[PDB]
RNA sequence: AUUAAACCUUGUACCUUUUGCAUAAUGAACUAACUAGAAAACUUCUAACUAAAAGAAUUACAGCUAGAAACCCCGAAACCAAAC
């Protein structure tokens, strides 16, 4: 068959049921909330528009964060 | 599609003229297209064969063929080469003769 | 139709009687046996309209002569095909029918031919040109969808500096043209053909024919920044002062 | 509480006094009592057509087919339509009553 | 009192109107109560049976889905075996389908297999009466009953038709070519004919849709 | 086991053919066999010969003493051909 | 599923042959064509 | 060899509800004011309802539609099968 | 038999449940909410004031207008300079 | 053919392949089952409608829409990854 919930939703189900549900709400909120780390090695694009090469028209742009590896140390 | 508006003087400045009234009492009646135009289309097949097709043929198709053959025989110089699709009620003629046929159809009052 | 007399005599048809038309299906070759055994974007894509077609549209009554010619009405009448995917940017006019199109009516076209302008003006028609943003024009052709989205009417855009000279040109009769030159310009066009210029003011419906929207205004009927109560068949106008400042901005 | 009436045959033979029944029907249905050129009278009137056709069908016992219904524009068509006999006899039934020769044997096993 | 019906739309002058006998199901002998007119452009179209043939094939084959599958040698832990679920759905032009439906109506009318009725209401709900009435009027073994809308169809007719396999009760929107051919004779209410005529007649002057009909 | 009914039906005919060949049935008179009408055959018999026969007399000639006994035996649970035979 | 009848068609013409030819379809078929 | 026994007799009813009601509402779009397109009446696998394509297209569409819900074993097998299919059609 | 009731599309606004995980994100966006308003207008219940840009949005919108969309006077200046350069 | 099973008369096994030739050469104890051509971009043909066609995204100076019409099998020496 096929799983009704994708793999990423499997973790959510465990968090919502069992001992995870019994966990303190404050701790659950801390786990649930995600805050983006402050950029260090990458800066956001200065311009918000650029000329699309394919159609030759101005298009919106996106920011790609630089990959950085943080060792366990 | 709105029906054509009544005009004080026919033909219209563009040149369109509605079917003549009263309609002819011939065995075969030719109805106009949805756009109120004569159902005559110039067609070319195989890249070398020019053709003209009449679609909205009603009544006795054989009678129409005889008259069409008679009308086109002098102008063409011989009996026209035609193919009759009775099932679809359409007539196929080799060559481009829409202008003469269109004028001739107006004479009939269609 | 003697064929019908054949039908009445013939017996009732059944499901099995169905038979494919002659030559409808071709044969195929199967491998069962030995038979098969062995072995440019910057330039606006102006879309033209023939005056003979315009006469055809007018003569057939496809577009109401009383109402001034509107590009949206032409779309509603299926006069021309405009595809946003084609990235059509403009609409133009055609000189065809110059000698077989005798009529006078007010019209607005993104682009107009100099020769055609005088001919229609000679009959007494009013011709002007307005600039619609290709994105905005697509909205203009299909107003209902953005109402479904809930978007409000935006202010009409202005041409890029490349196309400003054309619209600003008095002879082009653009909305950016100086009105002061129009009385002089119309005489010059009349002089070119030599026809006696018929003053538009003389016309009883002069105000209706000469009515024009603001450059910011997309629609004659509707001012920019307006909203429509499509569910209630009513028009909603913003009452916020800041919104008026936004429209001014 | 509703009981089906017996099935009726579709076989009709022109009456010997065909005109008598026809004229009597018109004499009653039509107030003018069979006026001049009754044969050429038009049936376009809905009320008259229903009364005349229904009355004739009940009195005569033969009814105009729906496919043939529109053809009954004039009384002449009705008179001609009724005078042609209609037989329900099957082809086998006709063969049985056709002076079967001694050497020919027919048995209906259905 | 004859019930006289005329076509709501303008019939062409060069084409004469079509007519048929109006019937009622209230009584066994209530065969003829009125006269109705039918549009020639709908009920007097040309007999083009290939379109009907084409429509029938589309009807049968557009719902066809094959789920047969087999493992090839590479998939073993068949040289030419079935490969997964396959569907045969396709769409015929809706103008042809409308044209095909028009042809079918003419065939039933010209063949005296179509029976126009004022209403489907029946004095009794007994399925026997419906079969009994069909025999008296020489209807075919299979009879199709059509009503304007499903919600308002009479209970008595539903009970009679529900218990009869060869007599099927369908709404106007459910009408199709296959059922008409499958059923020997067709019974149509007067409102249904007008409803069918409007849609079929509306097919003319078909402005190509610039947006979804919804 | 191959599916289908036509193949099974064909084999049944094959079995019947072998049975008939191996064991031909005992002879039986056409009178017992179906589609026999004594009156019809006699009329055809006379016409085929292009000769006129008196049906009553012809029946007596065909009638035999042995046949009567069989019918009489069944009856227990008519003119012989001797006179015509002598002539 | 009727391959047996195809064999019978060859067999009826090859019943009078001698040796394994009369009973082998591979050989029986060839002989019948040559005989014809 | 061939059967020596008769198959069970079978009689099929052509007027059963399924056959009798087959095809009803096939004209829903034209007869329903086009509120419901006939494609909406298609019942089958989600990735091919109202859509048709070749075997490669059908498999690819299946992967996208239920890739998140597909088994790892099935997903791995599908990728391997797709690779073979891709090479054959696009190079031979 | 009697045919089943015809299938019918459910009319009227339908509000997805935000908490449900299964509901797609795009169905919970303000654009979806704006779409609901257009379909049913007042029946949707969307506040009309929310449809117009928020004051923070208003400030953002003006930024692009100045940044990307010059006014007529600015072009008129550019034309004069370009004409002078061409001259 | 024959009255007659054999005699008399006529006739250089088969598949593939070589030259369109084998008295070459391959392959076959025999029986049963299994065992190898698959795709629509365009064209012709079949129809719908037509300066328009298509149930949204396509093409159009008779086109446009739908249908139908097509391209095998078995078999290496190898190469690489991960185990044993």
């Amino acid at each position: 068959p096929l799983h009704r919930y994708p793999v990423h939703l499997w973790q959510k189900l465990r968090l919502r049921q069992g001992i995870c549900a019994r966990l303190p709400a404050h701790f659950l909120r801390s786990l649930e909330e995600e805050r983006t780390p402050t950029p260090v090695h990458y800066k956001p694009h200065g311009t918000k528009f650029k000329i699309n090469p394919k159609n030759g028209q101005r298009e919106r742009v996106e920011d790609v964060p630089i990959p950085v590896h943080y060792p366990p140390e | 599609i709105p029906e054509p508006p009544k005009h004080k003087h026919y033909p219209t400045p563009s040149g369109w003229q509605p079917p003549r009234d009263p309609l002819p009492s011939l065995p075969y009646f030719v109805r106009r297209s949805r756009m109120h135009n004569i159902p005559v289309y110039k067609e070319i097949t195989h890249g070398n064969r020019q053709m003209t097709l009449i679609r909205k043929v009603e009544g006795d198709i054989w009678a129409l063929q005889k008259d069409v053959e008679e009308f086109l025989s002098p102008l063409l110089g011989k009996t026209p080469i035609t193919q009759v699709n009775e099932v679809t009620g359409t007539l196929r003629i080799k060559g481009y003769f829409d202008e003469q046929l269109k004028a001739w159809l107006l004479e009939k009052g269609f | 139709g003697t064929s019908l007399d054949l039908l009445r005599s013939l017996p009732r048809v059944s499901l099995a009687n169905l038979k494919p038309s002659p030559n409808s299906r071709k044969r195929e070759r199967r491998p069962r046996d030995r038979r098969r055994g062995r072995k440019h974007s910057f330039r606006h894509q102006y879309q033209p309209l023939s005056l003979r077609r315009l006469q055809y549209l007018i003569d057939l009554g496809r577009v109401d002569p009383t109402q001034p010619i509107d590009l949206t009405q032409l779309v509603n009448g299926r006069g021309v095909t405009i595809q946003p995917l084609k990235r059509d940017y403009g609409v133009q006019l055609v000189e065809e029918g110059a000698d077989t199109f005798q009529a006078k009516i007010n019209i607005e076209v993104q682009l107009a031919s100099e020769l055609a302008i005088a001919a229609i003006e000679k009959n007494g028609g009013v011709v002007t040109t307005a600039f619609y943003d290709p994105r905005s024009l697509e909205i203009l052709c299909k107003p209902i969808p953005f109402f479904l989205r809930g978007q409000p009417i935006p202010k009409r855009m202005l041409p890029p500096e490349s196309l400003v000279p054309y619209y600003t040109d008095a002879k082009n009769r653009g909305y950016l043209a100086d009105p002061a030159k129009f009385p002089e310009a119309r005489l010059e066009l009349a002089m070119k053909f030599g026809y006696v210029l018929p003053d538009i003011t003389k016309d009883e419906l002069f105000r209706m024919l000469s009515a024009r929207k603001d450059p910011r205004q997309i629609f004659f009927g509707l001012a920019p920044g307006w909203v429509v109560n499509m569910a209630d068949k009513k028009i909603l106008k913003p009452t916020d002062e800041n919104l008026l400042k936004y429209y001014s901005s | 509480v509703l009981v089906c009436p017996p099935l009726r045959s579709r076989a009709y033979t022109p009456p010997s006094d065909l005109q008598s029944r026809l004229e009597s029907h018109i004499k009653e249905v039509l107030g003018s009592s069979l006026p001049n050129n009754w044969q050429d009278i038009s049936l376009d009137d809905g009320h008259m057509k229903f009364r005349l056709l229904a009355g004739l069908a009940d009195g005569l016992g033969h009814a105009v087919p729906n496919s043939r219904l529109h053809q009954m524009c004039r009384v002449r068509d009705v008179l001609d339509f009724y005078n042609v006999p209609v037989q329900d006899k099957s082809k086998f039934d006709e063969l049985v009553a056709s002076n079967l020769p001694p050497n020919l044997k027919i048995s209906w096993s259905y | 009192d004859p019930v006289l019906r005329k076509c709501e739309l303008r019939i062409p002058v060069h084409r004469r109107p079509v007519q048929a006998w109006v019937e009622s199901l209230r009584g066994f002998e209530q065969e003829r109560i009125g006269l109705a007119e039918l549009h020639p452009d709908v009920f007097a179209t040309a007999p083009r049976l290939d379109i009907v043939h084409q429509v029938a094939i589309w009807q049968r084959n557009f719902r066809r889905i094959s789920y047969a599958n087999t493992k090839t040698r590479a998939e073993v832990s068949v040289a030419h075996g079935p490969r997964g679920p396959t569907s045969y759905y396709y769409m015929l032009p809706m103008k042809v389908r409308a044209l095909g439906l028009k042809v079918a109506l003419t065939v039933k009318l010209m063949q005296d297999d179509l029976h126009i009725v004022d209403s489907l209401e029946l004095p009794t709900a007994d399925p026997q009466y419906l079969t009994e009435l069909a025999q008296y009027r020489h209807w075919g073994s299979s009879v199709l009953l059509v009503d304007l809308t499903h919600e308002e169809m009479p209970k008595n007719v539903v009970a009679a038709t529900s218990g009869l396999n060869s007599f099927n009760l369908i709404p106007a929107v459910g009408l199709n070519v296959y059922s008409m051919l499958k059923h020997q004779t067709l019974v149509l209410t007067l409102p249904s004919v007008a409803f069918l005529e409007d849609k079929l007649l509306w097919q003319d002057s078909r402005y190509t849709p610039l947006y979804p009909f919804r | 086991v191959k599916k289908g009914f036509r193949a099974a039906f064909r084999f049944q005919k094959e079995l019947e053919r072998w049975r008939l060949l191996r064991c031909p049935p005992p002879p039986v008179r056409r009178s017992e066999k179906p589609n026999w009408d004594y009156h019809a055959e006699v009329q055809a018999f006379g016409s085929r010969l292009q000769e006129t026969f008196s049906l009553d007399l012809l029946k007596t000639a065909f009638i035999n003493s042995c046949y009567i006994k069989s019918e009489e035996a069944k009856r227990q649970s008519l003119k012989d051909n001797q006179e015509l035979f002598e002539q | 599923t009727d391959r047996y009848w195809r064999v019978q068609e060859v067999l009826k013409h090859a019943q009078h042959f001698r040796g394994r030819k009369n009973r082998c379809y591979r050989l029986a078929v060839r002989a019948v064509t040559r005989a014809f | 060899f061939v059967r020596l026994t008769l198959p069970p007799p079978k009689v099929v009813d052509r007027w059963n509800e399924k056959r009798a009601l087959f095809g009803v509402y096939d004209n829903i779009g034209i007869l329903g004011n086009f509120e419901k397109h006939p494609k909406e009446l298609i019942k089958g696998p989600v990735w091919l309802r109202g859509w048709r394509g070749n075997e490669l297209q059908r498999c690819v569409r299946k992967k996208k539609f239920v890739g998140n819900r597909m088994f790892i074993e099935d997903l791995h097998n599908l990728n391997k099968r797709i690779s073979y299919l891709y090479k054959h059609f696009n190079r031979h | 038999y009697r045919a089943p009731p015809p299938p019918r599309r459910r009319p009227g606004p339908h509000s997805p449940d935000p908490e449900n995980l299964l509901t797609p994100r795009w169905q919970l966006t303000p654009r979806y909410v704006a779409k609901q308003f257009g379909r049913h207008g007042a029946i949707s219940g969307v506040p009309p004031a929310s449809l117009w840009p928020t004051p923070e949005q208003l400030r953002e919108l003006e930024a692009e207008e100045q940044e990307w969309y010059p006014s007529l006077a600015t072009m008129q200046e550019s034309l004069r300079l370009q004409q002078q350069a061409l001259e």
